[PDB]
């Protein structure tokens, strides 16, 4: 046995596994155990291989906590054009042993940085939304065409009009595949002569010496003279390995540590933000205990012991704004669909059927009416019609509990009495069947959540009394004989029903009495407290967050109340209806043609129906609100309610809508789908006969104890809750909404205030379809990242996704609209993406994008300058004297009789095919195969030089031997041939190779050069020799290895926006996530 | 250790104390199994509505009635062929009601021809060719 | 979706022939309705009613809402069948009549049984009743309202014809559905 939760287990050897759930040292969702019986209940994940007396969790709970044991870096260094050179010192010698020299950086002629996320990362449940960049010598265009090139004319090309969207989605994916928590792992005390006494972290796996060499650049000594050796010598050796540990120790392993290991700043910042968000999200079991006890309404007390620990982590604490936004999304998901809401009511009704102690049995009615019989001579008989119309042999009573369930969901669905339950045709008081149809209908209406129910009740009797009694009419177009089914909207309530005095008692006495009875004795609305507002959020709105509105009023529950307690509203209603009916029947002024005097039998059966052993009114008064409040906070779809009113057609709701635009905009009016309803919500017909018979015949078990019954009923239900998973889903949904609105506002013209880091990338103002498909892609990316199969943000896809804010408002009759705008707090993915874009605009070369524009023109030179960094005299700006700008209306005319052809300048002049031009990329994209046909011949040999201005473009590098003749024409023409109107290929640059020894000088023909400095990824050139002589010069970047080289630099000093830094201070953790446990005690 | 991924992505002395005893002397009155099945049925997530939404290629993925299908599903949930609770042919006239159909795009036009085909034709309307 | 073509569309023969290749349409996806029975019903009812009225009612009928008719026997017979096999008697009928039907030694001599007999009319027991005099419009509307429509006369337009009692007493929604009768409903 366990002396913490009293869990009796028959294996005394694995008690450690169970006590680990409580938090004691010697997968699994929740462990609930009762206090009066030996039947524990276990909740298990939905998609496990097998179920062994354990229950599934039918909810796509997001995977928030994911660990990482490898390196927290996403920028790797790849060697290109490798080379080997002699080295003076070959290896390290210690006694009769030798150790090979391992350089932390690749040894090659040219080494440049490339982004490749989680290249060294040992995780569980990979987010899988990885970003893959090939070395620049390969083709990297396969990810700038991911989003909106499904109909591109040419493969291997990317759309300059969609570059910005593609880059934004790539940045989003880069952020998404970094939501991990660093995992603490064992160290190994090093004793190398260069890193004596330090503690080096060892990754799990077969071996770790190679990982040591990669992670720690300072471990390498200074055996040779070289760039790497010089950088190591400049670096300091004090700061390496573990920095400091925590104080709490669970055995000998430290709690949390931070180590000096190779890692970039952006990823560690992102993971720090994520860890901070989770830490502020976490929760502790004592307030979970409080929340469950408060939700149990006092019928059940809950306890949950736990040992004092700090690493315990279970993120469930969220605000109310997230719940409100998720509620709005769930309401919008319906869209007037009768298929999405039917199962919820259908199975909530059966849940209430299994919960409620009230069992319905019409044999009470049968036994009460058995003694009533009628003579063998007379034909028409009241009691036979009563039996045949109540049908006491039918055991289908789903409608009553469906109405009880639908009490909670006004504003999305409304419950009304189904047609054909009304008297046939207009009806007549001279017919017994029509009279008893009126009786059943009037007794059944009050339960329905239809605001026009009193008007229907009055108009039914009015229609049946047409021809005997008269009431005034106003417009002379709606006759008194108007069917009561049409009265389904507040604007149809007659002034006769509004003001009782307009009905003259001298002409319409029975109608006057019925109107007075309806006005006085109609049930009054009330409210009840449900759930636990503080620990769990409240997703209800238009109401205070701790009340449940009920059409019926409620009283404290005690079972020892008289059945004929006329203070009870429903019993009073039934008694008054029966009394008015017998007053109607007495005089026989309304029933001519009845040869036999049926007044005696009618009054007798009306009395026997007025008084009857029915506990349904008492049940609805006392116990039903308690059950509804118990089950309300545990539903997958939280209750969504609208204020109740009776006999007041000024506060009656009429419409419910959802808006996706902010207040300070005048935009094009796009009403939601839910506003296209005659009622406030989706109509839902109900049979009045079942409701009437259920209300008329209901009995309790003869030994009921409320405490025992509800303690026995609540426990299995609370053992199957999914509220925590729903909370995680809700916070994920709010995160997705914020990310979506930010991303759409970035590319589409909207008035959402955001700081636009990246606008230099060319794009177009996206239309509704483009915004919708971009939103679809971001939605599916988030769903893939967080492993959710169910809906997420899909309802926002319908219509115009260029949204700003989510709000919901409902309009009452007189026109006062109540608008609720839930404020949205600062999210995590949105500002992480903003931060990574702020880093991108300073480091765009790493991702493979070159800012600026290219220049096309022959440069026959023997020099060795890199085309990515040209010298100033080979470029010309817009203000360079002697240049010709070009607009769209550029027209080329031939030169007759041996004259130079001329093209139209944007100023209206004509210039020959010679000189320095400024030429937007759109022109060439439009007029390729013509500008190609002429300028291809002219540029190759002539003096024409063209500057194509394009903002940003992907580039692929080509390395040639500087001591051999080379020509870039076969690549420049190749680029210029397939620049189709829909896409362009990556711009091919031809760069030389840095050398160490003296090399010969051979000519080279270059055509494409970049305007500005577009080579920042170049990590190092010839990083094996003491120096480079011929070619681009570049040493190891000291700016990026700051804390090692800078002497007066604190360990937590980072240049976040300007230059990303490697070898940072990453903090590693070790957290426990115990399953939720509770001991479900009873209450006497 | 590792966790399997649910949805595909990017596919390419000691003695027994006197207290302990297994008796099962108590029978639950509401019915543990009954209420347990009921709450299992109730805890199901709400059915996803995906009609009228775009897809990876931008085409509206909805289908180019719902009340009748809901009535049929209710009648199947019950045992009787006739339905006691119905969403169709009810007295309230709600002709105006609209649903999320696949016939319309996000721009308001008709999906008589898919967006991908329309864009392909628009972009192929004017394309250059090599000289003869 | 529902499409009407000027032909006689059955299930099997029309599926085999297709008639879409015959009309020029290049067509699984399409489901074929049957209407030979309703053509015969049109020919049969065209006697006692007017062609314009029948056409108006039938074009107001819709074909995606499955329904069915059910002929009850005449009154004497209905009471007889119920008497002979009395498990079938519906609850809706009154206690006195049903209890006296659940008895032996029944004959024409009984006084109160006959009182109930010609005091009984089929208004309550079967609710949507197409009598002999019902207009074509009402009959069609009813078929659209409910799954089953009760009738007294054979001369009906609609879905099908089924017999409530034994003979002696009487004396597939695919994407696109094609048919041969337009509906404006
Ligand atoms: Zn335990």
């Amino acid at each position: 046995q366990c002396h913490v939760c009293s869990a009796v287990l028959f294996s005394p050897l694995d008690l450690d596994a169970h006590v680990a759930s409580h938090g004691l040292h010697g997968r699994h969702i929740t462990e609930f155990i009762s206090s009066w019986q030996n039947h524990p209940i276990v909740q298990v994940s939905a998609d496990v291989e097998n179920r062994k007396t354990a229950q599934l969790l039918h909810a796509d709970t997001p995977r928030l906590v994911t660990w990482d044991a490898g390196l927290c870096t996403s920028f790797k260094i790849v060697p290109i054009v490798p080379a080997q050179v002699p080295q003076d010192v070959l290896a390290y010698t210690f006694f009769t042993s030798s150790y090979a020299i391992q350089s932390p950086f690749p040894e090659a002629a040219v080494s440049r940085i490339v982004v490749h996320t989680r290249w060294a990362s040992n995780v569980d449940f990979d987010r899988d939304s990885s970003v893959i960049m090939a070395p620049p010598t390969e083709n990297n265009i396969h990810l700038f065409k991911q989003l909106l090139n499904t109909e591109t004319l040419s493969v291997r090309g990317a759309n300059p009009l969609m570059f910005r969207a593609n880059v934004l989605h790539m940045l989003l994916e880069f952020v998404l595949d970094n939501l991990y928590l660093n995992r603490h792992t064992g160290f190994s005390q090093d004793h190398t002569p260069f890193t004596e006494g330090a503690n080096l972290r060892s990754l799990p796996g077969p071996d770790a010496e190679k990982w040591y060499s990669i992670m720690y650049p300072t471990r390498m000594g200074t055996p040779n003279v070289s760039k790497i050796c010089n950088f190591v010598a400049s670096c300091v050796r004090n700061r390496v390995g573990r920095f400091d540990r925590a104080q709490m120790m669970n055995g000998a392993m430290s709690e949390w540590v931070d180590v000096f290991e190779t890692s970039d700043a952006l990823t560690v910042s992102i993971r720090g933000r994520w860890m901070a968000r989770l830490a502020r999200m976490n929760i502790n079991p004592t307030e979970i205990e409080w929340a469950l006890t408060e939700c149990a309404q006092g019928y059940v007390t809950v306890t949950s012991p736990y040992a004092p620990s700090v690493n315990r982590l279970m993120p469930y604490r969220i605000s109310n704004a997230e719940r409100q936004i998720s509620q709005i999304i769930r309401v919008m998901n319906i869209g007037n669909n009768a298929t999405v809401i039917q199962p919820v009511l259908q199975d909530i009704s059966v849940l209430l059927q299994r919960i409620s102690p009230l069992q319905i049995d019409p044999t009470i009615i049968s036994n009460t009416m058995s003694t009533v019989s009628e003579s063998t001579t007379q034909t028409l008989s009241p009691a036979s019609s009563i039996l045949g119309k109540l049908r006491p042999s039918n055991s289908d009573f789903s409608s009553f509990r469906v109405a009880l369930a639908g009490w909670l969901y006004n504003g999305v669905v409304t419950t009304v009495i189904d047609d054909s339950s009304y008297p046939k045709d207009g009806g007549s008081v001279t017919s017994l069947e029509n009279l008893w149809d009126f009786f059943i209908l009037a007794l059944a209406l009050p339960l329905t959540t239809d605001p026009c129910a009193p008007v229907k009740a009055f108009m039914t009797l009015a229609n049946m009394m047409v021809g005997f009694e008269t009431i005034p009419m106003d417009n002379q177009i709606y006759t008194q004989s108007r069917r009561a089914s049409a009265f389904s909207t507040p604007h149809t309530w007659p002034r006769c029903f509004m003001n009782i005095q307009l009905i003259s008692p001298i002409d319409a006495p029975i109608l006057r009495q019925w109107a007075e009875i309806i006005h006085r004795y109609w049930p009054n609305p009330s409210q009840i407290r449900y759930g636990t507002p503080n620990v769990f959020g409240s997703a209800n709105l238009f109401t205070p967050p701790e009340v449940l509105l009920l059409p019926i009023d409620h009283q404290p529950a005690n079972v020892t109340t008289p059945t004929l307690d006329f203070t009870n509203e429903l019993t009073n209603w039934r008694a008054r209806v029966c009394e008015l009916m017998k007053n109607l029947v007495d005089n026989q002024r309304y029933q001519p043609g009845w040869t036999q005097s049926l007044v005696s039998s009618m009054r007798g059966t009306l009395g026997k129906l007025k008084l009857i052993k029915s506990m349904t009114p008492m049940y609805l008064q006392q116990l039903a609100p308690v059950e509804l409040a118990v089950i309300a906070p545990m539903l997958p779809f939280p209750p969504f309610q609208v204020p109740y009113v009776r006999l007041d057609r000024d506060r009656v709701p009429t419409m419910v809508g959802v808006t996706r635009q902010s207040r300070d905009t005048i935009t094009q009016p796009a009403l939601s789908l839910s506003t296209t309803n005659t009622t406030v919500g989706v109509p839902l017909a109900l049979d009045a006969r079942a409701i009437t018979v259920a209300l008329l015949s209901g009995k309790y078990p003869p030994d009921l104890v409320t405490n025992v019954w509800y303690a026995d009923a609540i426990y299995p239900m609370y053992a199957d809750t999914e509220v925590f998973s729903n909370l995680q889903r809700d916070v994920i949904t709010c995160e997705a909404v914020q990310t979506l609105v930010t991303l759409v506002a970035q590319i589409s013209e909207t008035q959402y205030p955001v700081d636009r880091y990246l606008d230099w990338i060319p794009s177009l103002r996206a239309s509704a379809a483009t915004a919708a498909t971009f939103a679809e892609w971001v939605n599916t990316s988030m769903k893939t990242a967080f492993d959710l199969s169910d809906m997420l943000l899909e309802p926002l896809l319908s219509g115009d996704p260029r949204m700003t804010q989510l709000a919901i408002q409902y309009q009452q009759y007189n026109g006062r609209t109540f608008n609720v705008i839930p404020e949205m707090p600062g999210s995590v993915i949105a500002d992480c993406v903003q931060l990574t874009a702020e880093v991108f605009n300073h480091e765009y070369n790493l991702f493979g994008i070159a800012r600026g524009d290219i220049i096309i023109g022959r440069v026959q030179s023997t020099h060795l300058w890199s085309p990515l960094a040209p010298p100033p005299d080979l470029v010309f700006d817009r203000d360079t004297p002697g240049v010709h700008i070009f607009g769209r209306d550029c027209r080329i005319s031939f030169g007759m009789n041996g004259a130079a052809p001329m093209i139209r300048d944007e100023t209206g002049m004509m210039v020959p095919f010679e000189g320095n031009w400024i030429f937007p990329l759109a022109l060439w994209q439009m007029n390729t195969r013509y500008f190609n046909q002429q300028f291809d011949a002219w540029i190759k040999t002539g003096e024409l030089r063209i500057r194509i201005e394009m903002g940003a473009y992907p580039y692929m590098l080509h390395y040639y031997d500087p001591r051999q003749y080379a020509n870039a024409w076969n690549l420049t023409s190749a680029w210029l041939e397939e620049i189709t109107p829909t896409s362009i290929p990556s711009v091919p640059f031809m760069v030389p190779i840095s050398s160490d020894h003296d090399i010969s000088s051979a000519p080279a023909v270059q055509y494409i050069i970049s305007t500005e400095y577009n080579d920042r990824s170049l990590f190092c050139t010839n990083s094996s020799s003491p120096q480079t002589i011929a070619g681009p010069d570049k040493h190891i970047p000291v700016e990026r290895y700051n804390i090692l080289t800078n002497p007066d630099a604190p360990p937590t000093q980072i240049q976040l926006p300007e230059v990303v830094d490697l070898y940072n201070v990453v903090t590693r953790y070790a957290y426990e996530t115990p399953p939720i446990t509770a001991v479900v005690m009873g209450v006497p | 250790k590792r966790i399997p991924r649910k949805t595909k992505g990017k596919s390419s002395p000691a003695t027994a104390e006197p207290g302990t005893s297994n008796c099962e002397h108590y029978k639950a009155r509401p019915g543990i199994a009954s209420v347990q099945k009921a709450t299992e049925s109730a805890e199901l997530p709400m059915k996803n509505n995906d009609e009228g939404t775009p897809d990876k290629r931008g085409n509206t993925k909805g289908a180019l009635d719902e009340a009748d299908d809901a009535t049929k599903k209710q009648a199947k949930d019950t045992e009787k062929a006739k339905a006691q609770v119905t969403y169709s042919d009810t007295g309230i006239n709600n002709a105006n009601e609209l649903s999320r159909s696949g016939n319309v795009d996000n721009e308001g036009g008709s999906n008589q021809k898919p967006m991908s085909t329309r864009i392909a034709e628009a972009t192929s309307a004017i394309v250059s060719k090599h000289p003869a | 979706a529902y499409i009407a073509v000027p032909a006689v569309v059955d299930s099997r023969s029309s599926e085999a022939i297709g008639l879409l290749e015959s009309f020029g349409v290049d067509a699984n996806d399409v489901s074929y309705q049957d209407h030979d029975y309703v053509v015969d019903q049109l020919q049969y009812m065209l006697d006692g009613y007017e062609a314009g009225d029948v056409i108006d009612a039938l074009v107001y009928r819709n074909w995606l809402h499955h329904s069915v008719y059910c002929l009850l026997p005449p009154k004497s017979q209905l009471l007889e069948y119920w008497k002979s096999n009395p498990s079938v008697i519906p609850d809706n009928v009154d206690r006195r009549l049903r209890k006296r039907l659940m008895l032996k030694k029944d004959l024409r001599k009984d006084d109160e049984y006959n009182q109930l007999a010609r005091a009984f009319k089929i208004s309550d027991v079967y609710a949507p009743l197409i009598s002999s005099t019902t207009s074509p419009m009402t009959m069609i509307q009813n078929l659209n309202q409910g799954e089953i429509v009760y009738t007294t006369t054979d001369r009906v337009i609609g879905a099908r014809v089924l017999l409530y009692a034994p003979r002696k007493y009487y004396a597939p929604h695919s994407r696109f559905n094609v048919g041969t009768f337009p509906s404006i409903a």
